């Protein structure tokens, strides 16, 4: 029983670590929004061109 | 670290089990050893 709760903590590390990855891509700065950005700006730019 | 002290526990329950088992087949053989008792063969002289 006590293994069976150490490996519930496990888990609930493994659920911090993938909620603190996902926090990692939302927080830096070349994420998803910076380049949805970069596609609209760029593809204005090249129709004008 | 844990499922090793799990497996030293089931290691003691098993001794457990066979201290038992030993002291049933002790029973047992000395059961065995003596056929007759004192008082069943004194009771087989009187009928005979």
């Amino acid at each position: 029983r006590e293994a069976a709760v150490l490996q519930k903590n496990y888990l609930e590390t493994q659920q911090a670590q993938t909620q603190a990855q996902l926090a990692f891509l939302q927080s830096k700065f070349s994420n998803a929004a910076l380049y949805n950005w970069l596609r609209g700006r760029l593809s204005a730019i090249y129709y004008q061109f | 670290d844990k499922v090793m002290a799990e497996i030293d526990a089931d290691k003691l329950a098993l001794q457990e089990s066979r201290h038992g088992a030993q002291s049933r087949f002790d029973s047992f053989n000395t059961l065995y050893d003596e056929d007759v008792n004192a008082g069943e063969k004194q009771a087989m002289d009187l009928y005979l």
